[PDB]
């Protein structure tokens, strides 16, 4: 999977 | 548990360059090593309240488990060529005369008549299955005039692939050394990360 950029600081 | 990039064998996963995983075949790669960095989250992701979204590599998007035009290995992560064939990202990076169409997405790969004329031309000195030692294309050790030859993915397995840092300003930053000329410390951690990549995927 790939962490959403909305969940990245 | 630890995520390792199957192109560069690095283990750093920051918010800018994350190590991601294909949800069908299982390969793990830096966003930046595969051209999927700085892209917007998928439309399917709005359905989730979770922090992560599914992702699939290009081979799985097309429903193939391909072979590489440049080596006999079946593992690792692939990009499609302009002719509808497939090459490892790592082979495309290290083989001379092979270039990416656009550097940002690393897509597609255009292989030339010159690339194909090198097929079988050198025997890979690291193939474990000699039935394939003369398939694909070998690179050589980059130390002086050393003429030791190997497939890019066979050299990767032995921890022989190196990349110069950006600050070093070397026009071609991808290079390889045979075991006789390699940096012993570098081989060690690359071989260690390679073996962890094999145990994680399986
Ligand atoms: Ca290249
Ligand atoms: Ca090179
Ligand atoms: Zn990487
Ligand atoms: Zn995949
Ligand atoms: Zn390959
Ligand atoms: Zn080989
Ligand atoms: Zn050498």
């Amino acid at each position: 999977a790939r962490t959403k950029q909305t969940a990245r600081k | 548990h630890i995520l390792i990039c199957c192109v560069c064998l690095g283990d750093n996963s920051e918010d800018a360059d994350e190590i991601i995983q294909c949800d069908n075949c299982g390969v793990t790669v830096h966003e930046g090593c595969y051209g999927v960095d700085g892209e917007s989250d998928s439309i399917m992701s709005s359905a989730s309240e979770n922090s992560t979204e599914p992702w699939f590599c290009d081979a799985c998007k097309n429903g193939v488990s391909p072979s590489c035009e440049l080596c006999p290995s079946q593992d690792g992560i692939f990009k499609e060529t302009d002719a509808g064939r497939w090459v490892h990202v790592v082979c495309a990076l290290y083989v001379p005369g092979v270039a990416f169409g656009d550097i940002d997405k690393l897509r597609p790969v255009t292989l030339t008549e010159m690339n194909y004329s090198k097929y079988g031309a050198k025997e890979c000195s690291l193939c474990e299955d000699t039935r394939f030692a003369r398939t694909g294309v070998c690179i050589s050790c980059d130390a002086g005039m050393c003429r030791s030859f190997f497939h890019v993915t066979c050299a990767q397995r032995e921890g022989l692939l190196s990349e110069a840092a950006a600050e070093e300003d070397i026009a071609d930053p991808f290079f390889a050394y045979c075991k006789q000329h390699a940096d012993r410390f570098d081989r060690k951690w690359k071989r260690k990360n390679y073996l962890a990549l094999q145990s994680y995927c399986k």
